[PDB]
RNA sequence: GAUGUGUGCU
DNA sequence: TCTGAATCTCTTCCAGCACACATCAGGACGC
DNA sequence: GCGTCCTTCGGAAGAGATTCAGA
């Protein structure tokens, strides 16, 4: 199986999972500690934003890759905004300071 | 953008500010033309447009009308992705209590209103009343009234006083309460009171009040007035095949809440009867509780077929929530997955990507170059060209895949070597060829496992893969400095068959002119590969300052070793291939090649070694037949001896010599001894069975048997597995851990019985159940080790400290398990070590001592080097490079900005997981020891006995009556060379300070049945032991002898629980004898399950056995049974019977007698003497009325709790204790872990420090605040004339030390999300995004590696 | 037709595969002898005897 | 034409600042029109950047001073 | 498990004192359980469902 | 999308 | 008869990745 | 066929609530 930029999930804008569906392999929690141990911070950042939950940077990176330029402009993962909204749906107020 | 994340309670005004509307109808999409309802859970007016830039009614359809609000249906035209950013709200008819602040312990409402949880729970659910504003009557402000009491108070006190039930009354209580007045009243009461429980409760309530008053939170905000709703795009309704809709849980809960709210609102307008409206309010409360956190109340409501639907908390907490499933680990694009094959033609920096997989991974990269070269003009033309797979696409793929490394990751990524970067080599196929050297690192065989490919996109990612994650730069394990790309199981067989000799050849006496001549003779067939010839070899040496000086000689070698010498790089001595190379030998060869030459020669050497191992293993035909498993001719004689011994054991047991718990142990011991004797016999029959002529008469040599070859070479096998083929299989182990009573007396070359196979199946199923059912509690260990040490990185270069722990070789029962070199290699020392040419320094203070310095230290034979440790570092928020040591993955000091706390956690956490997933490779063998009974000193020297309280024997010898004694052997020089732990009640054939010949017994004892031997003589009286009550007694009337077994706490009666059975030694005249030197009578207690073969009132001698205690210590002793101990050490669990230590030094004496438990008073010579300790009657005391003790000395005996050690013997003692215990547990299994990682974990366990006195600082009296903040405040105050604050270090387990951190995001994402978020919301905490998990969750660069410089720039920018 | 790895046999004690290999070798040897006796048409007596 | 970058790490002894320096140089060589200082052998920009690092004639100081010089030259060309 | 009465043990880890309790479960093929069990103070407590 | 079952490698 | 010690009771945790299949989604009653 | 609707059962550990006992 292989997967480039394809179909993404609905609630959290992440790539789908599976082979029947065109889905990307899960870079799980235990695989993130492996990139933290090396000190690979740009690789991890592109792993969890640029080809993941982040939406605008995901398309900007695709255009850059088919533009001759291998550079990322990451934003914020969508699943973190989902987490903030789900906390705010309780009686809890969570927000990002300035 | 942002720099902090603040969490707090949400006021109803703020909830209304969030909301863009008010959902007031329980109607989703109408199961029709897919449009939202009027004001339901989905609404274009409230939340947002369903379609992008299109009005719902059909009036505005384009971007030319952007921003306007329609009039027909009132929905503003905007981007449709605003349906996941605009929340709503529900105006509840009645107030409703938040379940998180009610049923999470401790209840915030409970200890804010000072009421028990039961009373407020009955008030909220309309089962009792609460007296608000009691007034001029006999009712208090928090009294609980039932229905009858409420009616009575209404009939006889029908004044303006009112008492309500439900959440409205609780909200009135919270709003009508003053916080500052209550806080000062509580402070007054706390200062007045003296009981510790009342003090703790009052200070907990004071802390809650201070957290409420300091933050902007209010008590009345914990009762919900308006309930916000999640945006619809975060709870979507996906239409299935047909007219139905998906079963959403949040929508169902919202519909229930809206139904209840609308029903209550309707009933509030028609003036319904009181019981009906109260029941409806209770139903609304239950619906809101089920929406917020379903299942925390009595019964979780279920949607369909009895399964509880997930609430707003079940999708934020747990393993399947937005924290561990979508934020700490995500699915990624540019990724692939396929099985793996060998492809041994590769190099260490190469892998094989299938030609049809790299085209789909590097697809945008192919698009870019196709548009650049002009073969396409748009993106669709290039997309179709790639889809068609034209002849020009493959050349573009070759051009874009040239130097673009990809990441190969196997499914369990235990350590950091599970992700590595390879330069792809396009192959035709569908399997990812993986280099055979990295299979050990991946722990990946080729029996059907798959690996995932990941494509680094950016230039920074490609350079991180090429410079950090490259498989070329991963030749050393990060846990220990041993090489990790080690040839395994075929290259070692090739190099062992090559570098070997037999005493004959095609040509043996010939003398050659070089290795090329040897290769030419082997290839031409004129000389065997195992000749013994003399080759002329020019070896180089860099003994100078990097100059290779040749030294040509004529050495007695073989042809195979000479052929192998052609690949050894220049600079290495010839005395590394001139031997029979196994796996350890060539692992050492690669290690010394890396330590001498560098990285590039080591990688080229590894590739050449793999090639020449595969070639010469192919050229040998090292098969395996059925005649290669040679059965020894004397196995059944050893079987007969052991079965006769077992028959004698049975006859002794049935007579009554031993019980049923000792027959088990002795039969296990005798069968394990017989199994080892059979294994030794078959190994001796295998290893040397090669009688071959020397060209004259017969001669002996090491065997060429294939089984023995691949067992001795270390290729694949050991003594156990090979023993089970030709010796005897032995005895199995059950899943519970118990060893099977009966052994199997057949091997896997003969058959097995229909019954022996059934017996073996117990161990076989144990081995397979252990992995799949108990690697969970070892993956849990590494997860909560990572989550406690994630935020530890190297932030400095040198803190400038002279402190540090002491390093000595560990000899704790045998020979040198780890010499000083292994424990001190690559760690910066703390003081100038003094050789035994004393008053002269050997090494400087701050030198990172490498292999040359270790050789220098071992030359002078040093025994103790004070080395700098992580736990003793003085840096704040991180460690320095010198206090950590060597990277252990490269041969230099650790770089600034390296996540060492994650490398430490992985290194500790995955020998356990890996070895508990590999427990079945030995099948189900018991793998237990033989229960060694005697001490045979092998070396020559004197003896030194430590902490011994011994007395005389009836034969005059010495008998040990001390628990923690150690028999250590000191040679003629004065250094310790051997050490042994002798047990209680063990006789001594020799004493202290006398030279012992090498190879004779010194201490003998029984491995089981520990005695209770005395020290004085006289008659013994059966004190406090009567038949039936405290002892089970059975009498042989023929002999008239009684053998009573004192029962344990289980079968002993409740009335006789305070009865303590013991043996008072008495003289002839009824007087109590005295322990020599003391005045305490010789009273000796007897624990449970103890048998006594003596009668009441029998004369004894000094130092003889009065009673026996069986040990029943039976276990398979794998890494599965043996790793709850590491979890206990890291979680700092107090043992059952803690050893009593001395809190304060001074003279020890007793005062008052029998306060239920004994009283001991310690009085120093100069200072204050306020200390008294309550010692229970359980354990005796090793100190007496007139001795001198120091803090940390043991008043009693038992396992030391790792908190008394911290608070008495200091930080160094507790960290050394934890390191030694964990290292012993791991070393029992052969695991090799450097102690830097355990020291890092201990340091992460040591971050809290309770204040003792406030001083001039701003801290409180007994607050638990982080030690780094205390050190910063004290160092800042001591700069001025102010006095600092005295503290006390605390030790928390890896769970508590991670759940009690300053960042609520890490704690919430680790465990107990509801409990962490509730406390964070109440206290109004503000996260600073300081760790690694926080930046991973947020979506930034970790402040660990290449992002460390960027984070330093950002931090110093503001 | 197939070349396996010897070292898979000692580590995991599946010695039954080696005995199966030897017994299959014997079976195919018997089949080869029958095929040799049958390829050149011999009388039924020799086939029955073998 | 690159396998191991140990020599480049010896040139810039951090192995973490080396990644940033090589990334900056490769970005200058890929997006910007700056030609490589060493003869390219059909290698990608990252490999050429690493080769310039390990050949000695580039580092963070050299890149910063050259960037400042070219920026001041552009400033002088403003007229 | 077949329907009937089974006298289990609950041996050991209960009450943290080593005292082995004793319980009897009456499992029907269809119906409610009738669990009897012992107390650490030697009392007989029935427990339905 | 979630459940339920089976399965592969650790 | 007040306050530590013990016991009782409630709570939260129990590895990773992947593949295949089916089934659900209101089903009762009014129309 | 359209369509509005309103069981019980593991197991170790930890915290916080009772409850004992003992001076
Ligand atoms: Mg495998
Ligand atoms: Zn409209
Ligand atoms: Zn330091």
């Amino acid at each position: 199986h292989a997967r480039s930029t394809g179909s993404y999930s609905l609630v959290t804008q992440q790539p789908l999972g599976g082979k029947a569906q065109f889905g990307g392999q899960r870079f799980g929690e235990m695989e993130v500690w492996a990139l933290e141990a090396y000190g690979a911070a740009y690789t991890l950042q592109e792993m969890l934003t640029v080809k993941s939950d982040d939406v605008n940077g995901r398309t900007k990176m695709y255009k850059n890759i088919v533009d001759g330029n291998h550079q990322m402009e990451p934003g914020m993962p969508e699943s973190f905004n989902v987490l903030l909204k789900e906390i705010r749906s309780l009686g809890i107020n969570i927000e990002l300071e300035d | 953008e942002f720099d902090a994340i603040k969490i707090a309670l949400a006021s109803p005004d703020m909830i209304r500010s969030w909301s863009f509307g008010e959902v007031k109808k329980p109607e989703t999409i109408n199961y029709r033309t897919f449009k939202p309802e009027r004001d339901g859970l989905f609404c274009a007016r409230i939340f947002g447009p369903v379609k992008d830039y299109e009005c719902l009614c059909g009036k505005y359809k384009r971007l030319k009308h952007r921003g306007v609000i329609c009039e027909k249906c009132g929905v503003e035209v905007t981007q449709t992705k605003v349906r996941r950013e605009r929340m709503g709200h529900i105006e509840l008819a009645s107030p409703t209590a938040h379940i998180w602040f009610l049923k999470s312990l401790p209840s915030r409402i409970g200890l804010l209103l000072d009421m028990p949880l039961r009373d407020i729970e009955r008030v909220l659910y309309f089962e009792s009343y609460v007296v608000i504003e009691g007034g001029m009557t006999n009712l208090e402000r928090q009294q609980i009234l039932t229905e009858e009491q409420y009616l009575d108070a209404l009939e006889e006190f029908g004044d303006e006083f009112d008492a309500k039930m439900g959440a409205e009354a609780i909200q009135a209580l919270l709003k009508s309460m003053d916080l500052e007045q209550e806080c000062e009243q509580l402070r007054e009461e706390l200062n007045e009171t003296n009981s510790e429980t009342k003090r703790k409760k009052l200070t907990k309530r004071i802390k809650l009040l201070e957290a409420f008053v300091q933050s902007g939170n209010k008590p009345e905000w914990m009762i919900l007035t308006v309930l916000p709703v999640l945006p619809p795009d975060l709870r979507p309704l996906v239409p299935l095949d047909g007219g139905r809709f998906a079963t959403s849980d949040l929508n169902d809960l919202y519909r229930r809440v809206i139904n209840r709210n609308n029903r209550l609102k309707r009933l509030l307008d028609l003036a319904a009867p009181d019981i009906i409206v109260r029941n409806e309010k209770r139903m609304l409360q239950e619906a809101v509780d089920a929406l917020l956190d379903n299942g925390r109340r009595g019964r979780a409501i279920t949607g369909s077929n009895k399964r509880p639907l997930k609430s707003l908390a079940d999708m934020i907490k747990g393993k399947q929530g937005r924290f561990r499933q979508n934020l700490l680990g995500k699915r990624v694009d540019y990724s692939g997955r396929s099985v793996i094959t060998v492809g041994p033609y590769l190099r260490l920096h190469q892998c094989g990507l299938p030609k049809k997989m790299a085209l789909e991974l590097f697809k945008p990269f192919i698009y870019g170059k196709l548009e650049l070269r002009g073969l396409a003009t748009t993106i669709k033309a290039a997309k179709k060209m790639v889809e068609r797979e034209e002849a020009v696409v493959w050349d573009i793929l070759d051009e874009v895949i040239r130097e673009h490394p990809v990441l190969l990751n196997r499914a369990p990524t235990l350590h950091r070597l599970g992700i590595q970067a390879f330069e792809p080599v396009l192959i035709e196929g569908k399997a990812i060829q993986l280099h055979p050297l990295v299979c050990a690192a991946y722990n990946a065989d080729f029996d059907g496992d798959q690996m995932a490919v990941h494509v680094p996109l950016t230039l920074e990612a490609q350079l991180e893969a090429r410079a950090l994650m490259m498989s070329t730069n991963n030749i050393l394990s990060p846990a220990n400095g041993e090489p990790i790309i080690v040839p395994s199981q075929d290259v070692v067989l090739g190099l062992y068959y090559m570098t070997r000799d037999c005493v004959n050849a095609k040509g043996e006496g010939m003398v050659l002119t070089g290795p090329k001549e040897a290769e030419r003779l082997y290839r031409s067939g004129l000389a065997s590969l195992h000749a013994r010839v003399k080759v002329r070899i020019t070896e180089y040496e860099k003994d100078a300052n990097g100059e290779l000086v040749a030294k040509t000689s004529l050495k007695d070698t073989t042809v195979g070793r000479a052929i192998l010498w052609m690949i050894v790089p220049k600079g290495l001595p010839y005395s590394i291939v001139n031997q029979a190379l196994g796996k350890k030998a060539i692992s050492k060869m690669l290690n010394t090649c890396y330590r001498i030459l560098g990285l590039k020669p080591t990688v080229i050497f590894a590739d050449q070694i793999m090639y020449t191992g595969f070639a010469y293993a192919a050229r040998s035909g090292a098969s395996v037949g059925i005649d290669d498993m040679v059965i020894p001719e004397k196995k059944h004689e050893i079987i007969s001896e052991a079965e006769a011994e077992v028959a004698e054991i049975q006859e002794q047991f049935q007579s009554g010599l031993v019980t049923a718990g000792e027959r088990y142990n002795k039969v296990i011991d005798i069968w394990a001894a017989a199994n080892d004797r059979v294994s030794k016999a078959m190994m001796d029959n295998l290893q040397t069975e090669t009688v071959i002529n020397r060209d004259g008469q017969e001669e002996k040599q090491v065997s060429f048997n294939s089984i023995y070859m691949m067992a001795d070479s270390g290729a694949r096998g050991s003594a156990a597995q090979i023993r089970q083929l030709a010796g005897m299989r032995g005895l199995m182990a059950k899943p519970d851990g118990s060893i099977i009573e009966t052994p199997i007396t057949a091997n896997f070359r003969e058959g097995l019985n229909v019954l022996q196979y059934f017996i073996s199946t117990h161990g076989a199923r144990k081995g397979l159940a252990d992995t799949a059912l108990k690697t969970a509690n070892s993956g849990y260990l590494t997860r909560r080790l990572v989550d406690v040490a994630q935020d530890l990185v190297v932030t400095e270069d040198d803190c400038g400290t002279h402190e540090g722990i002491m390093m000595t070789p560990v000899i704790e029962g045998g020979d040198v398990k780890e010499p000083l070199r292994d424990r001190v290699l690559g760690r910066v020392t703390a003081e100038d070590v003094l050789k035994p040419g004393t008053a002269d320094i050997l090494v400087p203070r701050n030198t990172l001592l490498h292999e040359q310095w270790c050789d220098l230290l071992e030359e002078n034979s040093v025994d103790a080097v004070k080395v700098r440790s992580v736990v003793s570092c003085d840096t704040d928020f991180g460690v320095c490079a010198h206090c950590y040591g060597r990277d252990l993955a490269r041969g230099h000091i650790i770089n600034k900005g390296e996540a060492i706390g994650v490398i430490a956690a992985q290194s500790i956490g995955e020998p356990g997981t890996q070895l508990t997933m590999r427990t079945f490779h030995i099948g189900g063998a018991a793998s237990r020891a033989a229960a060694e009974s005697s001490i045979q000193v092998k070396n020559k020297g004197s003896i030194k006995l430590s902490n011994v309280k011994s007395v005389v024997n009836s034969s005059g010898k010495l008998v040990i009556t001390s628990r923690n004694t150690e028999l250590k052997l000191i040679d003629e020089f004065g250094r310790t060379k051997e050490s042994y732990k002798v047990p209680y009640g063990a006789v001594l054939a020799k004493g202290d300070g006398e030279q012992v010949a090498g190879g004779e017994t010194v201490a003998n004892w029984d491995p089981h049945t520990m005695p209770v031997i005395t020290e004085v003589s006289g008659f013994v009286r059966f004190t406090d032991m009567i038949d039936g009550q405290t002892i089970t007694r059975q009498t042989d009337e023929l002999t008239g002898l009684s053998s009573l077994v004192v029962l344990d706490s289980a079968e002993r009666t409740a009335g006789g629980k305070d009865l303590r059975p013991a043996l008072k030694i008495v003289d002839a005249q009824g007087n109590d004898v005295l322990i020599p030197g003391t005045d305490m009578p010789a009273q000796y207690f007897l624990p449970g399950k103890a048998i006594v073969q003596l009668e009441d009132g029998v004369q004894i001698s000094s130092g003889d056995t009065l009673a026996r205690i069986p040990q029943e210590s039976g276990g398979t002793k794998d890494i599965t049974g043996g790793l709850p101990r590491v979890a206990d050490l890291f979680e700092a669990r107090r043992p059952k019977e803690p050893a009593i230590l001395a809190e304060i030094s001074g003279i020890v004496s007793f005062g008052k007698e029998t306060k239920g438990k004994r009283r001991l008073v310690i009085t120093p010579v100069d200072g204050s003497d306020p200390y008294e300790e309550m010692i229970p009657k359980w354990r005796q005391l090793n100190v007496f009325e007139g001795e001198r003790v120091e803090r940390g000395d043991v008043i009693s005996d038992g396992p030391e709790a790792p908190h008394d050690i911290l608070r008495l013997r200091g930080v160094h003692a507790v960290t050394r204790y934890i390191v030694n215990e964990v290292q012993d547990v791991y070393r029992l299994q052969g695991v090799k872990i450097n102690d830097k990682h355990i020291e890092v974990i201990v340091r992460q366990m040591l971050r809290k420090a309770t204040i003792v006195n406030a001083g001039s600082s701003d801290f409180l009296e007994g607050e638990q605040v982080e030690y780094s903040r205390v050190k910063i405040a004290n160092r800042e105050l001591e700069a001025n004339g102010k006095v600092g604050a005295t503290y006390s270090r605390d030790l928390l387990g890896i769970t508590k030390a991670s759940l009690a951190t300053e960042s609520f995001i890490s704690a919430a994402s680790f465990q107990e999300t509801t409990r962490v978020l509730t406390e964070a919301a109440v206290a109004g905490k503000r996260d600073e995004l300081r760790g690694l998990k926080e930046n991973v969750i947020v979506g930034r660069l970790i402040p660990a590696g290449t992002g460390y410089a960027y984070h330093q720039d950002r931090m110093r920018r503001r | 037709d197939i070349v396996l790895n010897p070292l898979g046999v000692p580590s995991r004690m599946n010695i039954g595969q080696i005995l199966e290999t030897h017994l299959g070798m014997a079976a195919k040897g018997i089949g080869d002898k029958i095929n040799a006796m049958l390829k050149q048409q011999q009388e039924v007596a020799k086939l029955r005897e073998f | 034409a690159r396998v191991t970058v140990q020599d480049a790490v010896e040139k810039i002894g951090n192995r973490f600042d080396l990644v940033l320096v090589a990334a900056r140089r490769a970005r200058q060589m890929q997006v910007g029109g700056k030609d490589p200082l060493v003869p390219e052998e059909n290698d990608k920009t990252t490999v050429i950047a690493l080769r310039e690092i390990e050949e000695g004639l580039i580092n963070n100081q050299i890149l910063d001073v050259r960037e400042r010089q070219e920026q001041q030259e552009q400033e002088a060309a403003e007229l | 498990r077949s329907p009937g009465v089974f006298f289990d043990s609950d041996k050991g880890k209960t009450h943290s004192s080593g005292k082995v309790l004793y319980n009897a479960r009456i499992i029907p093929y269809r119906g409610s359980w009738l669990d009897f069990e012992f107390d650490p103070k030697d009392n007989l407590f029935v427990r339905i469902d």
